RNA sequence: GUCUACGGCCAUACCACCCUGAACGCGCCCGAUCUCGUCUGAUCUCGGAAGCUAAGCAGGGUCGGGCCUGGUUAGUACUUGGAUGGGAGACCGCCUGGGAAUACCGGGUGCUGUAGGCUU
RNA sequence: ACCUGUCAAACGGUAACGCAGGUGUCCUAAGGCGAGCUCAGGGAGGACAGAAACCUCCCGUGGAGCAGAAGGGCAAAAGCU
RNA sequence: UUAGAGGUCUUGGGGCAUCUCAACCUAUUCUCAAACUUUAAAUGGGUAAGAAGCCCGGCUCGCUGGCGUGGAGCCGGGCG
RNA sequence: GGCCGCCCCUCCCACGGCGCGACCGCUCCGGGGCGGACUGUCCCCAGUGCGCCCCGGGCGUCGUCGCGCCGUCGGGUCCC
């Protein structure tokens, strides 16, 4: 069997991208961190004090706790079938904001003012998302040149 | 100091926009100046 | 084809249990009263009558006397599928109109002597076929000792449920695993 | 260029053993549970992603007015307080449907083919259909349509199927 | 049009060499009494203001190297799913969807935030 | 009983008396903090001096070092004084 | 890890004023990597897609603090 | 009573096609005069783009605005 090393198999994970190593750019510790929001794990090898797990690299989270270098996420995990909530503290270096829920939070604004213009204005408008429905129909102008005639090319064995 | 410490800003003034620095060459004159510098070396070797 | 057949039968209790032939005839009675009446009353009183003892707890008065004492209460009759026991700890009982199967003779005669008055669920029935005008109240369920063994494993970190013990003192279960100095204490 | 289809009618031509497990999630979405059941499923980009999952266990294609009639008048069933009720009359339609304006037959063979708003609640209503064995057999259940086999979209030829099945 | 102090993103900003730099500034520069530190006032620290844009620094240039970005490579390589497809095998073709990377060929060569100056 | 790379099929997990290796220590500093410096290597010079002594300038993205194996990380660093 | 080519300081060698080889450098070229990599899929894994939400008004704090600061908590109201 | 059945007609709308103008945006295969850089034909030379500046041409998916004309088992409880 293998190791239970930490960070066994970690070769690539926390390595960092190429032509990026040196001082970690300082907006990343100027990245504000509120109770209740996403954030998004990726371990960053030049730092090794709070330093994540690797079974959760590349898993996102909700910050419970905020403490003076480091956050607490609430983050789900897989055991043999079933899921958990586990707890872990994670250095500020390691973790970004989701943009998944920004995107979210600023359609709920739109969907909002949206519903107040519709009132004062008398009008009914489209709020839900759609998947996207089959072509409609439509007219292809030729513009009195033929289609080009493709053929199959015959078969050239090269080197 | 202790007694007026406010800073009064200069007031700005409008002046006429001189530029003292060279403009970067377009695309064309770079084109254009390999196209004499290759045309003269082609003289200057056919004359001697 | 192509579906699970693990959960087709429900379980839960269509009749009592019981044999006892008083409770029969109110399971009859309220039978009918759920089938012909819209009340929801009606179906959860009998749904109750075949429910366990372990599922119908005493009901204190000390219990139902807080629970009728809230706002818009008065003038109704509190309802107990179940047994109402007597309180020492409660030295004033006020006036109640309480239906119960099983009422306690010092509870009884508490309730008699202040004024009160005591329903069968048949009476009940004659007065309130509907349910209007009622409380229906229940014993605390999780209240008895089963419980406090139930759950998280006690030689499991943050467990505080109780072990099963033949005898209570120092020398009984309580060094290692209980304590850091002898072994560990989660 | 016409507007390509809003409807597909869907129809399982395989079996229930050996399935794997994201295709069996899929079949059980589109009640597709048995063999020869078979449904309408509105057309839209995340409906035919399903359908692309599921595609040598279905055969799919375009239904025509006929068909769509054909279907809920010789074998149309409705979803009735989780029973499966013959259409018989258009009062069992209207005490289901009629608070969104279907009130008969015909108001559900509209509301299908036209396809618009509260099509998933009429066809939800309609129990998945139950077809027999296609009539004159088939090509080749094992392989996509194209290749001269059986699965996969055969978008106008679906009619012809349903025509030997129903 | 530019600079300075503090920065953000960290080469479209780097590297090599050439040209130009008004005014403020930034420097090079002069000196060692004090503060401070050295084998050495070279560096560091301090006190200056005779000279100079030679250097740093800024802007521009190069059929420049690199870097960024796009074509090509190429629907190629690879790949989800399928078949009682082929082939002795090695492996290959097709259906259903996704889909790269060199060489090669073009375009570009910092944007900007706060505060304070010059261009009078 | 442990650790490194790979196996391992780009989340995690994954076996064989699979492959390549390491451990039962070592350190009052090689722990902690601050300051100041820049390393390997190479080119060109200088009395004895030569392929290798020490002095000086230049180039140097780390190609050195960070005690133990390996992987990651690191430059007015985490390296040296 | 294969082969030619163009230059030269050569603590290099050989045949003989030397001249060829070897060495080094430069620009190319053939072939490769489970324990190599700038690049980089397909199929993967995580999160989100609201009423536990959104928007107004007020109160509390011994925490934080140039500040009417910030953060958290609590009490009302409106919006399907 | 209404509609459809054949003839001058009649209005609006939709789709498609054909032209005519106006407006807007990109472009030069362009012209004319104002400042900067380039060339081993550099004084008499020859080019290269850049700002205002109005004429000329093209494209814009065949842009917007209208105006006409042609087609429709077209639509208007089959317009009047």
């Amino acid at each position: 069997t293998n190791t239970k090393g930490k960070r066994r198999g970690t070769r690539y994970m926390f390595s960092r991208p190429f032509r990026k190593h040196g001082v970690v750019p300082l907006a990343t510790y100027m990245r504000i961190y509120k109770k209740g929001d996403i954030v998004d794990i990726k371990g960053m090898g030049t730092v090794q004090k709070g330093m994540p797990h690797k079974c959760y690299h590349g898993k996102t989270g909700r910050v419970y706790n905020v403490t003076q270098h480091a956050v607490g996420i609430i983050v789900n995990k897989q055991v043999k079938g079933k899921i958990l909530a586990k707890r872990i503290n994670v250095r500020i270096e390691h973790i970004k904001h989701s943009k998944s829920r920004d995107s979210f939070l600023k359609r709920v604004k739109e969907n909002d003012q949206k519903k107040k213009e519709a009132k004062e204005k008398g009008t009914w408008v489209q709020l839900k998302r759609q998947p996207a429905p089959p072509r409609e129909a439509h007219f292809v102008r030729t513009n009195g040149k033929e289609p080009e005639l493709l053929e199959p090319i015959p078969y050239e064995f090269m080197a | 100091i202790r007694e007026n410490p406010v800073y009064e800003k200069k007031p700005k003034r409008e002046v006429k926009k001189k530029r003292w620095n060279r403009p970067k060459m377009s695309l064309a004159q770079k084109k254009d100046r390999v196209a004499q510098k290759k045309a003269s070396f082609l003289r200057a070797q056919e004359r001697a | 084809v192509d579906i699970r057949h693990n959960k087709d039968r429900k379980v839960r209790r269509k009749e009592p249990k019981s044999q006892d032939i008083y409770l029969r005839l109110l399971v009859k009675l309220y039978r009918f009263l759920a089938r012909r009446t819209n009340s929801t009353f009606n179906q959860v009183v009998l749904k109750r009558l075949f429910m366990s003892r372990t599922n119908r707890p005493p009901l204190s008065l000390s219990r139902m006397i807080r629970k009728m004492k809230l706002p818009g209460r008065e003038n109704k009759t509190a309802v107990v599928v179940g047994t109402v026991t007597d309180d020492v700890r409660i030295l004033e009982v006020p006036k109640l109109k309480v239906c119960a199967l099983r009422v306690s003779s010092r509870a009884r005669s508490r309730i008699l002597k202040a004024g009160g008055k005591i329903l069968t669920f048949d009476q009940l029935a004659l007065e309130s076929p509907k349910g209007r005008g009622t409380v229906l109240l229940s014993g605390p369920r999780k209240g008895r000792e089963v419980y406090r063994h139930f759950g998280k494993a006690p030689g499991t970190p943050h467990s505080h449920t109780k072990p099963y013990v033949r005898s209570k003192g120092r020398k009984f279960e309580r060094a290692r695993g209980r304590r850091a100095s002898r072994g560990y204490k989660n | 260029v016409p507007a390509e289809p809003k409807l597909a009618f869907v129809i399982r031509i395989r079996g229930i053993n050996g399935v794997s497990p994201k295709v069996r999630k899929v079949l059980q979405l589109l009640r597709l549970r048995q063999i020869f059941n078979g449904t309408f499923v509105k057309l839209n980009k995340a409906s035919i992603n399903m359908l692309r999952i599921v595609e040598p266990y279905i055969a799919w294609g375009y239904p025509n007015l006929k068909s769509v009639n054909e279907l809920i008048y010789k074998r149309g069933y409705g979803k009735i307080n989780k029973k499966r009720i013959a259409l018989t009359d258009n009062s069992l339609i209207a005490r289901s449907l009629g608070k969104f304006g279907i009130i008969c037959m015909e108001d559900l063979i509209h509301e299908i083919y036209t396809v618009g708003k509260r099509f998933k609640e009429a066809n939800n209503f309609l129990w998945p259909f139950k077809l027999s064995s296609p009539r004159g057999g088939m090509k080749k259940k094992t392989t996509h349509f194209v290749e001269g086999g059986d699965a996969g979209n055969r978008e106008d030829q679906i009619n012809r199927l349903i025509r030997r099945m129903n």
